[PDB]
């Protein structure tokens, strides 16, 4: 099934402070096996930020463990990534990913004044 | 709108008639007739299935606020019982949540003192219905009726033969595990309630009683601390063949042809049954799904399906059919969905065999094995080469030295393997055949279809071929696949 | 290990058996009930296990469908087999009667049934907790 994803949020935040990014799908989010949020720094390779499966079992890298939170909402089919304490090194283009092949569009996120 | 008015046009000045007769007392000769006039036709407001259900519930403030229920509860202390046994019926018939809150507030203790008398069956029936509708108020009243002698009355009445009394007792015992939290459910087994539900569950006289008793025992065996004591009672086995044999269409026909028990649970407190679908105990899930599909089949014949909309219960059914290993529960949920007029969701699985190198890189990033990505990039590994990856090539060619690392990688590999989409290469649908025996067998469905193995070609295999060609390493799984495959030797 | 076993006619004598089982479980005696082994239980996969584990065999004599056991010499009669196994083992056989139709000595021959040499217990419906203390007697587990 050709699934289209869209991302929303981002922009510029002050160093230290919260933000919420959202990825919305074109089908029911409960049918998809795995959802994830990826990060692309300028001039480097991608990295994973958050994963979630069909039963709500999440896994985070040891760097963002305790600061980021991923959760899916089924009323409006949307996966949310909440960032609480932002550091100056979290400036990148963020993506959502369905299964392993379906990609999104990505949004820019910077943290300065 | 218009149908709504016709109910209370008669109901309202006739319920005033009632008020009049309640509080105008000519002792035993005239209270009797008044109670019969208000029993014959007030309960028939539940016999109008178009409107007139909602009307009663709302209209109970015209009786309760004026004080009529309080007036009769102050007058039910008459020493004679004849004018009390026929009067306590309208108490349970006019019990709604707003009428329940003030009786739970003030007036408690006359029911606890009337429950001491257990000889008259016409009295005990009404007291059992009173306790049934009183259980469901709140946690504090549940704790007060378990802390008092409230449970002993319905526990003593379980040894009777009256059908209506036993049905009311079965419905009464189930409104305690809902509104009791966890400590009241831990006290109920201490008060030996799960054992006295064996006669109400093992009853070949009414199936309604069996269903009510099995839902009542299933809503209580979800606690892990008391589960080991509920299985000792000897009743946790009865729920499986009960929900297996009984068809929810039959149970609907037994609910739609009866003149009472229509719109059984209702949209008010049905949600308490919803977490039982998501609970760990499978029998609670199947009994909840059974009751939901039965009431759906009841309510689908009318245009009252939209009360499923604003409560979002169709959503909860749609989320539990995909990725669910339970034949009965998923079958009942798909039946409910197709009868209510909605489609069954299909899972969206990753098409692993038609992958490229980039998808392998991304999946390695996802599972946390990023340190090896460049190695996988150097050797040009894609999905077809990944699904057939062995331990020796993993150790030498890809550089995984440790054995624990390789065990972790094969753990993630099997987890990905059971949840893949093989429709691009599997023509004869071997994945569902393997998943039928056990879901943990679905992981093999690639190796088989890679070794030119088909259903029609599956029964003429040897264990040596399964070991060396299809790569099945566990002897237990090989034995199970062999005995399940060669049983259908020459079926076509 | 189940201490006692209760057999019953499938149609009549079903609710009383449940009351006996619940009262006896409240008394703590490990009691085994058995349900619908007409063709499945024919392999004695559970029959001999129940009649060996049970020390005191119990009978509920409701208005009984003895028509399958009386005027029927056949050794394939299921209720007759599950009764004569307890008769042949000769353990404690205490029956509970409830206004049952008393059988004639001319029918149920001496080699078929010899349970008539015992005195059962009459069930009470008004107050049940009096006869239970008389059924806890005559067990000898
Ligand atoms: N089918 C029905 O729902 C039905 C039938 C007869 C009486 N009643 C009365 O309706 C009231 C319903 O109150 P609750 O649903 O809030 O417990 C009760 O007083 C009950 O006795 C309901």
């Amino acid at each position: 099934m050709a699934v289209q994803l869209v991302e929303s949020g981002g922009g510029l935040v002050q160093p230290g402070g919260s933000l919420r990014l959202s990825c919305a799908a074109s089908v029911s989010i409960s049918r998809i096996y795995v959802m994830a949020w990826y990060r692309q720094a300028p001039g480097k390779q991608r990295e994973v930020v958050a994963v979630i499966r069909y039963d709500g079992t999440t896994n985070y890298p040891d760097s963002v463990k305790g600061r980021f939170t991923i959760s899916r909402d089924n009323a409006k089919n949307t996966v949310y990534l909440q960032m609480n304490s932002l550091k100056p090194e979290d400036t990148a283009v963020y993506y959502c990913n369905a299964n392993v092949e379906t990609w999104g569009q990505g949004t820019q996120v910077t943290v300065s004044s | 709108g218009t149908e709504v008015q016709d109910a209370l046009e008669r109901a309202l000045p006739e319920l005033q008639q009632a008020l009049s007769a309640l509080k105008q007392a000519g002792g035993a000769r005239a209270v009797g007739a008044g109670l019969a006039e208000v029993f014959q036709l007030v309960e028939e407001a539940w016999l109008l299935p178009a409107v007139g259900r909602e009307v009663a519930q709302g209209l109970c403030d015209a009786i309760r606020l004026d004080g009529g229920l309080d007036l009769l509860l102050r007058l039910l202390q008459a020493p004679e019982l004849e004018t009390r046994v026929q009067a306590a019926r309208l108490l349970e018939q006019i019990l709604v949540a707003e009428n329940r809150d003030r009786v739970a507030r003030i007036g408690l203790g006359v029911i606890l003192n009337l429950a001491k008398e257990r000889e008259p069956v016409e009295l005990a029936r009404s007291v059992a219905g009173i306790l049934e509708h009183m259980f469901k108020h709140s946690e504090e009243t549940c704790q007060r009726l378990v802390a008092a002698g409230g449970l002993d009355a319905v526990l003593y009445w379980c040894r009777r033969t009256d059908p209506a009394l036993l049905r009311h007792c079965a419905l009464a015992l189930g409104n305690c595990a809902l509104h009791g939290g966890q400590a009241v459910q831990r006290r109920m087994v201490e008060k030996r309630a799960a054992e006295w539900l064996f006669p109400l569950a093992f009853s070949k006289e009414d199936e309604l009683l069996r269903l009510h008793a099995c839902l009542a025992v299933a809503v209580l065996a979800t606690n892990k601390e008391v589960e080991r004591e509920v299985e000792r009672s000897g009743t946790l086995a009865l729920v499986e063949p009960l929900v297996a044999s009984l068809d929810p269409g039959r149970f609907a026909r037994c609910l739609v042809d009866a003149s009472d028990t229509s719109q059984g649970r209702g949209p008010d407190d049905l949600q308490r049954l919803v977490p039982l679908l998501d609970s760990n105990r499978l029998e609670a899930q199947c009994i909840g799904a059974f009751y939901l599909c039965a009431e759906a089949a009841i309510k689908s014949l009318q245009g009252k399906t939209k009360v499923f909309s604003d409560i979002g219960a169709i959503q909860s059914l749609k989320r539990l059919v995909s990725y669910s290993t339970n034949g009965t529960k998923s079958a009942l949920a798909k039946r409910a969905l197709r009868l209510l007029g909605e489609e069954v969701p299909r899972p969206i699985l990753p098409s692993v065999p038609s992958w490229k190198e980039a998808e392998v890189q991304t999946w390695l990033q996802q599972i946390g094995f990023s340190k090896y990505c460049e190695s996988f990039r150097e050797q040009q590994v894609d999905g077809d080469l990944l699904l057939r990856l062995t331990e020796e090539e993993l150790q030498t060619d890809l550089g995984m030295k440790s054995g624990i690392t390789r065990k972790r990688f094969f753990r993630e590999l099997t987890e990905l393997k059971t949840f893949a989409n093989y429709s691009t290469c599997d023509r004869s649908n071997l994945a569902d055949w393997l998943g039928s025996l056990d879901p943990r067998f679905r992981q093999y469905t690639y190796g088989l279809v890679s070794c030119g193995l088909d259903r029609s070609l599956l029964h003429r295999v040897s264990e040596q071929q399964l070991l060396e060609d299809c790569g099945i390493h566990l002897g237990v799984h090989r034995a199970r696949i062999l005995t399940a495959a060669r049983e259908m030797l020459h079926s076509p």
